[PDB]
RNA sequence: GGAGCCAGCGAGUCUAACCUUGGCCGAGAGGUCUUGGUAAUCUUGUGAAACUCCGUCGUGCUGGGGAUAGAGCAUUGUAAUUAUUGCUCUUCAACGAGGAAUUCCUAGUAAGCGCAAGUCAUCAGCUUGCGUUGAUUACGUCCCUGCCCUUUCCGUCGCUAGUACC
């Protein structure tokens, strides 16, 4: 494509074009329901993702 | 031309002329401008 | 208040006006050309063939001339407007957009070329004044009271609607029927000179890579 | 196919690699070694094209037409066997002057031909500028069409004042 800027540019130069993309919430509800468990302090849910690539290495 | 088409347009709804020579509803009229 | 490069024979002599192209126009530019002489009472049309732009404005100044307007295509898809003002400017350059040709309309009919009544519309800055008082003085003084023709200029947003309307006064309403072009056209570039004079200073220009320029007014 | 052969407007490299003469290599494209120019100084007389002379061809969709397609030789990036822009060969189509209609045009004008810059709008085989060759016809009329100017000429009903009438 052809392009016109406000001052000659040099071939080793980047041109950029800025623009946003959409991002969406993530619908994730895990209630902590410690006292259902037998040891009530063990709960565990999601893990972090540096735990996560850990046990994955 | 488009003036002497123009005013034979008027002419013919009595558009044009006067109120005093001598030799509708108003919606109507509107009716009639709209179509001009 | 009326320019200083107008002031001296405005209202006082009536406008000369030369209407030409590039070289070698299309055919759409060549009718595009028509109706500029038209739309001016006291322009004629000139074909530019080989012509030079020192050679052109030297013979037009001699002649005794006022205006000269220079068309651009592309495509014969007219595309600039410069009205330069003789014997030392200003040059004003235009850009055309959305133009519509008489030629489009089947069954048209014939122009009216009388003096045509002149409105001006949202022009309130100096710049605004300025482009005021160029068009304004392109047509004859003193158009007759009763005088059928009516030409427009609007302005829009830095863009400015020319219309061509006929008129009749009715008992109860006025009824106006364009004749055509319709055409917006945007000043980009003023100069204090003739358009051969590429050297001279420019008054002002159209500043379009300002981040404001998306939102911006000039007229 | 050879030979002759002539313009103008411009552009062009600093904390860089632009216009590029000349020499050599390459069928070409291009490569390579140098060189002048920050430019009325060097590229550049931009030895442009069309155009002229001598030759081949010969009314045959033919040596006109070059659409489509295949194979190669190179440049540019980039790391893909990705595209990109050039050259070589081959392939060789519609097209035989174009209905009804329709648009523009009066002198360096219609028309043909190339060169240069892409310098805040628009433009990328598109815009602008520059230069070369250069015509036919008209330059008279309101007859048709259309648009104006003048009667600071003639009619109808008006409006102002008055007189009476039904
Ligand atoms: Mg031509
Ligand atoms: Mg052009
Ligand atoms: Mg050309
Ligand atoms: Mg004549």
């Amino acid at each position: 494509y052809r392009a016109a800027f406000e001052d000659k540019i040099l071939m080793s130069d980047i041109v950029i074009l800025r623009s946003w993309y959409p991002v969406r919430v993530k619908k994730f509800y895990n209630p902590v329901t410690s006292l259902l468990l037998k040891e009530k302090t063990e709960w565990k849910g999601l893990r972090l993702t540096g735990q996560i690539r850990a046990a994955m290495n | 031309s488009q003036l002497k088409n123009l005013k034979a347009a008027l002419k013919a709804r009595g558009l044009t002329g006067q109120t005093n020579v001598k030799s509708y509803d108003r919606e109507e009229k509107k009716k009639a401008i709209a179509e001009i | 208040q009326v320019d200083d490069e107008y002031a001296a024979t405005s209202g006082i002599m009536d406008p000369r006006i030369i209407v030409t192209t590039s070289r070698d126009p299309s055919t759409r530019l060549s009718q595009f050309a028509k109706e500029i002489k038209l739309l001016f009472p006291n322009a004629v049309r000139l074909n530019r063939g080989n012509y030079v732009m020192p050679n052109l404005v030297d013979a037009c100044k001699k002649s005794g001339t006022t205006d000269l307007v220079v068309l651009h295509e592309h495509r014969g898809v007219p595309t600039s407007l410069t009205i330069s003002h003789f014997p030392h400017g200003p040059t004003a350059q235009f850009s055309l957009h959305n133009v519509v040709m008489r030629h489009d309309i089947i069954n048209a009919g014939n122009q009216s070329e009388v003096n045509p009544h002149l409105i001006f519309d949202n022009f309130t800055t100096a710049l605004g004044k300025r482009v005021v008082c160029i068009l304004k003085h392109l047509f004859n003084a003193g158009p007759k009271k009763d005088s059928e023709r009516v030409i427009t200029f609007a302005n829009r947003g830095d863009f400015i609607s020319v219309r061509q309307h006929v008129y009749v006064r009715t008992r109860e309403g006025v009824e106006i029927a364009e004749v055509g072009p319709r055409f917006e056209m945007r000043l980009f570039e003023l100069r204090l000179g003739t358009l051969e004079n590429k050297d001279a200073d420019v008054e002002w220009q159209l500043r379009r890579f300002i981040r404001t320029a998306n939102k911006k007014d000039y007229l």
